[PDB]
RNA sequence: UUGUAAUUGGAAUGAGUACAAUGUAAAUACCUUAACGAGGAACAAUUGGAGGGCAAGUCUGGUGCCAGCAGCCG
């Protein structure tokens, strides 16, 4: 009830100001003129700043999702550019694969004569 | 069946 | 409150069938489309397209019935004690 | 009594606009000085098509054939078959039906028969990907043109089915004051009774012109062979530049003659597409007449469309003048505030038209 | 409606009611608001403030009084704006349908004080009762004298040819050797990092902005679109020059206008009673057409007698009132349209009749007697109904039974 | 064998295939033809691969004396053993036994389909759809995401299939990337295989294996031979060279302490490029 | 819930709206004429001895009213004033009744 | 000896109307009360629910002549 939404917050700006002050004191743990006078720029700045800070609409659902999606998309585009550069530098360094032994052999750890003849013939062909 | 529900028609005097 | 979208059973051959008494209504609060009962086909005559219908809780799956049309009781019309203002 | 027009100019438009307005019209002095005066065969066939899809309409053709009296009835539609004379392709007769289809008592289900392409009239792919989307923008949710059989000139033999399920009271009000950003280029390269090589060479031809571009280019290869391929050899392409952002499409098309080089045609159509996008602001020249007409028959509100200073040519002026003669509506044009381009905004007030034929 | 206000008047003094409750009534009318009615907001209508015949008396004497007259009617427009161009079809109740020969706006004869203050304020920058009875391109298109070709050359063939005119292939090729000049249209696909960020923001807006781009209720959403469109209309009109504005929107409601009609029956001019109002109402294209009207009709509850087939009955459709011979029918379980002899005693029935067509959902009432002589004491509202369809033909059928032994 | 009986899911599959009227469809596992008749309805022509001659005969009987009879073509054989014609869209409810190989064949078709709708076992579908850092991220995920993009269409229940199987099912969409990325299949597969023996351990641990070191040493010797530079070929000649190359590349790429399951495409690509820089070629 | 209704478009112009049509309808002799005279005096401070046809009067700073006395003996009038009357003042003889 | 009456007899009476008085600051009303005020006592009690029956009538289905739906419409 202290900070509940009001029908017209603009009509009671001063009231809302008090609430902010109270919050600033109540939640400080978590964060860490005489009108009765015969004769009466910075004050205009005070008006502007106080009224603006007092009233800032909380960003909406769709705005949340738009921000997250913008971040994901833009990071994706950067990743695409980096991928393209790396793949170009890969085409710079390229060779054939027929002679190179596949990593599929990692489990074997021991070899028959038949492949040994195959390897022996292969290395002979290479020279 | 073409003529059942018609009221206009082409009048060609050529 | 709702908006009458289409009278689904108006073409049904069997008079006073359950289908004949079903009307598709758009709930104006959320725009969700729903189906509602009318007490009888005689009452179905009063309901026509694009009118205000007040719906109340009641062919399984249809859980609403029309109680007022255009701000007038359907029963009042059916007893012929009022005229629907257009 | 009758609004009078002169000559065969804008025959289909003047008839169609008469249908939508419900105002009787007279067209006189049709090819009076020609050796063969009066209406052509396809124009008469077009009038027959109008009679088939309407009820209560009365049409008179003069003894000499040079004068027409037309009194519109109500659009009723239905299921029918139309035999299109060889003098014109199917697109000639389909195009006016697109104007009238959404506003009928019953759905349009018309089976057209005849030649399916020509050098001067809207093609099948032009309709499917070039005009019908504009209708979808205007609220025609469901509309389809099915190609049962392709018929190339001169013997034709093609069959297409037009179905427009969407029946709507009137077109939605347009508010398009920006230049759409076109995202990709697509197209269809089709051929009949000939080897697949021509289509590939054609798609190859378009690709060179468009390869310098910064967007995707993927052209479908629809080779037709066998019983459904028609009676004559033929081949043509339609290229469409699509803007997924707001569902706008810019397209160019043309067909090849015997002895012509497939690569050259692909290059020419690609260049023509680059022409249309250069000249266009929100819609292409070939789509503008449909866009303008639908706005006139919208609700009594101001619709806005951005058009380039290139679209204001002879055809645009006569279209507006015919609209004013029938509908008394005046299209107002204002400059855009931008200095980068010299586009203008066409603001049109709708007439409050409503589809009264449909049952409720 | 239940709870409706009802004012009470006691007596009459000096031909005037007591002042006290007159104030109450006046205040109630002042603060009252009006609902939007479907028929009023789709047609232009006008109540005649004054009636005047412009016919030259020389014509009246040479040809005689029987000659048809030309008449001018002045009044405030209501409802939708009336188109400025002449030739508009309108219907005057009890007279018939006519065409607007001329139309022009006049200064308001009874300006409201707020309006007069603004005009006086305008003068600085540079009566309460009114009872008379008691080379810009845009112009070039619309000057038909200039040919379209002449128009084009000044400020710089036909629609049968769907393909738009294109330059020759070779010159087009040379024009498009490079893709420049159109790069803006196509999507693009330590300090420069921010420059990169901006382009990707623009692309993201272009790629997915719409899906992202709220009112609590669906109703308010509908109203917002209507209000937004209305706001756009006002903005375009406010930018718009007053004369050209009148040419587009026409004469808006509240404008005091002069309308001149030709070929009016002379009986209207001679047999004019200021007590009886003269109501002018615009007609939509469907209103002009005549044909078969299919409607759901029922005998009015307070009417003593049921109606009969092929019995004259006066209808009230739209602006027009007319007598026809309706045929009452039944759906026969939605199989065939079977003619009835009389309307159902306490239920609707399909009614078919010939007359001017009208849009579906146009309500109407029915009356059998309009003359005071035959009024009697019974209720005169005979039938009520809603028009269901408009058509040029209908297939009513009757049961014929052949008998043998 | 299990047969689907829910019409709605079949309708959804054929609809989300989005078959253009000028498309040819490779429809694997035609079954009774419930999918096939619809696909024939909205397709230029359909090529079908059937294992059972009887079942294809039933299909022919069903489609015989119909307007779509001329469009259908049936191939009899083993889907893998057969050499296939060009096709634009692939729609299959094939037995999952050939599920994993099938995908790669579609990926390795000379002209790959633009879109394919494939039904798989739930766990397999999730592994295909798994993203970097997910529990089920595996070699299959990285490989397919190199050669395609996979998305989820539906979760298909047990009750829909009769007799009910012992696992759930799902329908996914595969889109092969055109143009294909210009990275060797063999090198990528070799790197991933060496790194994904235990995906939740450090990559350095993956390279610490003796067999991996032997394979990398032999490949380095082969690469030197191809470059015409002489090589000794003894068993332990370059062990001290390959080990230090691996340590330097792993340290510089900063990928030594990052688990395989939490590494994305670009990290693996950087590792591959650095290994090619220092001279080690995997497969 | 009672707040929500069908959306419709109100075509009343935003500026210089026309006077509202007020129809004074009732059986003969109920006092339609005297009622019009009474109201006209209140808003304008002048008395109209004799009234025929529409009478437009100022009722406020930015409001105007047009009063029309429907012929009590004519049904045809009752139809078309009912078509154009924005407000209807139903004169009812209390002593006699409806 | 049960049920049904636009059958029939003369007795009573207030809703309402109304002299008067009472009541009230002045009035309305209540309690009183001259005089009127009842047979369809038309001086015209309602709101819901349940169940029938009728045709040269209508629709749907079929181991004939039937069944279902329903029937302000013959
Ligand atoms: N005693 C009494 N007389 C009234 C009242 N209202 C009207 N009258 C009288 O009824 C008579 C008719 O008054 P009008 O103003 O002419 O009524 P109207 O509606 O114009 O009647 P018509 O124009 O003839 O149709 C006058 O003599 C009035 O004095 C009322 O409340 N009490
Ligand atoms: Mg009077």
């Amino acid at each position: 009830g202290t900070y509940r939404k009001r029908f017209n917050e603009k009509a009671r700006s001063g009231h809302m100001a008090k609430l902010k002050e109270l919050k600033r004191i109540r939640n400080k743990q978590f964060t860490r003129p005489n009108a009765n006078a015969e004769i009466l720029e910075e004050e205009k700045k005070m008006k502007k700043r106080k009224l603006q800070e007092l009233f800032t609409p909380k960003e909406s659902k769709v705005s949340r999702l738009k921000k997250k999606r913008l971040d994901k998309f833009i990071e994706h585009q950067l990743k695409r550019e980096e991928r393209k550069t790396i793949i170009g530098k890969l085409q710079d360094y390229k060779i054939d694969t027929s002679l190179l032994t596949s990593s599929k052999r990692l489990g074997e750890g021991r070899q028959t004569k038949k492949e040994e003849f195959k390897e022996a013939l292969s290395l002979e062909r290479q020279g | 069946k073409m003529m059942k529900n018609k009221r206009g028609g082409v009048i060609d005097k050529r | 409150k709702g908006i009458v979208l289409e009278k689904l059973g108006i073409e049904s051959k069997q008079p006073n069938s359950a289908i004949r008494k079903c009307v598709r209504v758009q709930l104006i609060k959320n725009g969700k489309k729903v189906t509602a009962f009318v007490p009888n086909d005689g009452c179905l005559n009063f309901v026509d397209e694009n009118d205000e219908v007040l719906l109340a809780g009641f062919i399984p799956g249809v859980r609403f019935k029309v109680v007022k049309v255009s701000g007038v009781s359907l029963l009042a019309l059916w007893k012929e004690k009022k005229e629907k203002p257009r | 009594k009758y609004t009078t027009f002169q000559g065969s100019q804008n025959f289909r438009l003047r008839i169609v606009l008469a249908t939508l307005s419900g105002k009787p019209i007279k067209i006189e002095k049709i090819r009076s000085g020609d050796l063969n005066p009066g209406l052509k065969d396809y124009e008469v066939s077009f009038l027959r098509l109008i009679e088939s899809v309407t009820n209560g309409s009365v049409i008179e053709i003069s003894y000499t054939g040079t004068t027409v009296i037309y009194r519109p009835g109500i659009i009723v539609g239905g299921a029918s078959t139309h035999i299109c004379p060889s003098s014109k392709p199917v697109g000639y007769f389909v195009e006016p039906m697109l104007y009238l289809a959404p506003f009928s008592k019953k759905k349009f289900s018309i089976l057209f028969k005849g030649i399916t392409a020509s050098h001067n009239d809207a093609g099948i792919e032009a309709i499917k990907w070039g005009l019908m989307p504009v209708m979808e923008k205007f609220g025609v949710r469901e509309c389809a043109l099915h190609t049962l059989k392709r018929g190339s000139p001169p013997l034709g033999g093609g069959e297409v089915h037009l179905v427009v399920d969407s029946l709507i009271a009137q077109p939605i009000t347009m508010h398009e004051i920006d230049r759409p950003i076109i995202s990709s280029i697509t197209g269809v390269a089709y051929s009949t009774r000939v080897s697949p090589s021509l289509v590939n060479r054609m798609i190859d031809g378009a690709k060179k012109v468009l390869k310098n571009l910064q967007c995707e280019v993927n052209i479908t290869a629809d080779v037709w062979r066998g019983e459904n391929s028609g009676k004559s050899p033929g081949w043509g392409i339609t290229l469409v530049a699509q803007s997924k952002q707001k569902g706008w499409s810019y397209f160019a098309e043309d067909i090849g003659d015997a002895g012509s080089i497939p690569e050259e045609l692909g290059e020419k159509v690609a260049c023509q597409l680059l022409e249309e996008i250069s000249k266009s602001a929100a819609v292409g020249r070939n789509q503008l007449p449909l866009a303008i007409v639908y706005m006139v028959i919208g609700k009594e509100d101001i619709g806005r469309l951005r058009i380039n200073k290139e679209q204001i040519d002879e055809r645009f002026i006569i279209l507006l003048r015919d609209i004013k003669k029938i509908f008394n509506t005046e299209v107002f044009l204002k400059p855009v505030d931008e200095a980068d381009n010299e586009d203008m905004i066409a603001t049109i007030k709708g007439i409050g038209f409503t589809n009264t034929s449909k049952k409720i | 409606y239940q709870g409706a206000k009802l004012f009470y008047l006691s007596g009459v003094i000096n031909g005037r009611y007591p002042d006290r409750e007159i104030l109450n009534l006046s205040r109630f009318i002042s603060v009252m608001k009006f609902r939007p009615l479907k028929w009023r907001n789709e047609h232009p209508y006008m109540l005649a403030d004054r009636f005047t015949d412009l016919t030259h008396p020389e014509l009246i004497e040479t040809q005689g009084l029987q000659i048809d007259r030309k008449v001018a009617i002045y009044g405030y427009l209501h409802g939708t704006p009336l188109p400025s161009a002449p030739g508009t079809r309108v219907h005057i109740a009890g007279v018939g349908d006519f065409s607007v020969a001329q139309i022009e706006k006049l200064p308001d004869p009874c300006p409201t004080p707020f309006y007069q203050q603004k005009l006086d304020d305008f003068e600085r920058e540079k009566k309460l009762i009114y009872a008379p009875m008691s080379w810009n391109i845009g112009k070039l298109i619309y000057m038909d004298n200039i040919s379209p070709e002449e128009c084009i050359r000044r400020w710089r063939v036909d629609l049968e040819k769907f393909v738009p005119y294109f330059d020759t292939f070779e010159k087009l090729a040379k024009k498009w050797k490079s893709v420049d000049a159109i790069k803006e249209r196509f999507l693009g696909a330590r300090e420069m990092n921010a420059a990169k960020k901006e382009k990707l923001r623009a692309q993201f807006e272009i790629e997915e902005g719409e899906n992202f781009k709220e009112y609590d209720t669906w109703y308010e959403l509908q109203k917002a679109k209507i209000s937004k469109q209305l706001e756009i209309n006002n903005i375009e009109y406010q930018e718009m020059t007053p004369e050209q504005r009148q040419r587009i929107e026409g004469f808006k409601a509240g404008s005091y206008v002069r309308i001149v009609f030709e070929k009016v029956p002379m009986e209207f001019v001679k047999n004019f009673n200021p007590k009886f109002p003269i109501v002018m109402g615009g007609l939509l294209p469907t209103e002009i057409k005549f044909g078969i009207v299919k409607a759901r009709l029922r005998r009015h509850r307070w009417h003593k007698k049921i109606l009969k087939t092929n019995d004259p009955l006066v209808l009230s459709l739209g602006w027009r009132r007319f007598q026809t011979l309706p045929i009452y029918t039944t759906t026969d379980s939605r199989t065939r349209t079977r003619m009835l002899k009389y309307t159902p005693e306490h239920t609707y029935c399909n009614a078919a009749f010939y007359g001017p067509l009208c849009s579906p959902n146009t309500p109407f009432c029915g009356v059998q007697i309009v003359a005071n002589s035959d009024t009697g004491n019974g209720f005169r509202i005979a039938a009520t109904g809603i028009v269901e369809e408009i058509d040029v033909n209908i297939e009513i059928v009757k049961k014929l039974k052949l008998v043998g032994f | 064998q299990h047969i689907l009986k829910n019409p709605l899911v079949a309708q959804g599959i054929v609809d989300k295939a989005q078959i253009r009227p000028s498309d040819v469809v490779l429809e694997v596992g035609p079954g009774t033809g419930n999918l096939t008749v619809r696909i024939l309805e909205q397709a230029k022509n359909v090529v079908a691969v059937e294992m059972d001659p009887r079942m294809a005969a039933e299909l022919t009987k069903r489609v015989r004396g119909t307007p779509v009879e001329k469009k259908l073509e049936i191939m009899l054989g083993d889907f893998m053993k057969t050499e296939l014609p060009y096709f634009d869209i692939c729609i299959s409810n094939t037995p999952y036994q050939i599920s994993s190989p099938l995908v790669f064949k579609l990926i390795n078709q000379p002209r790959p389909p633009r879109v394919s709708i494939l039904m798989f076992q739930r766990e397999f579908a999730l592994r295909l759809l798994a993203r970097p850092g997910d529990s089920l991220y595996c070699r299959l995920s990285a490989n397919v995401q190199m050669w395609a993009n996979v998305t989820h269409i539906m979760k298909v229940g047990k009750n829909n299939f009769r007799p009910p199987p012992q696992v759930e099912s799902s329908v996914v969409r595969l889109e092969i990337k055109n143009p294909r990325p210009q990275v060797d299949y063999n090198e990528w597969d070799g790197l991933l295989r060496i790194v994904f023996v235990r995906k939740n351990r450090t990559i350095s641990a993956g390279f610490k294996s003796t067999t991996v070191m032997d394979i990398l040493e032999k490949n380095y010797k082969t690469f030197l031979a191809m470059n015409n530079e002489m090589v000794d070929d003894t068993k332990g000649s370059m062990h001290d060279v390959v080990k230090e190359k691996i340590d330097t590349v792993l340290k510089e790429t900063d990928l030594g302490d990052k688990r395989a399951g939490k590494c994305d495409q670009n990290d693996f690509l950087r590792l591959l490029y650095a290994f090619h820089q220092v001279g080690i070629h995997f497969s | 819930e009672r707040k929500l209704h069908v959306p419709m478009v109100d075509r009343t112009p935003e500026d210089d709206p026309p006077p509202f049509i007020v129809a004074v309808v009732g059986p003969p002799g109920t006092g339609k004429t005297t009622l019009i005279r009474s109201l006209v005096r209140r808003m304008t401070k002048s008395t109209l001895n004799d009234i025929q046809g529409p009478i437009t009067v100022v009722s406020g700073k930015h409001r105007r009213l047009t009063f029309l006395e429907c012929p009590a003996d004519d049904l045809n009038a009752m139809i078309d004033i009912a078509k154009i009357a924005d407000l209807v003042l139903l004169l009812i003889d209390g002593n006699f009744g409806f």
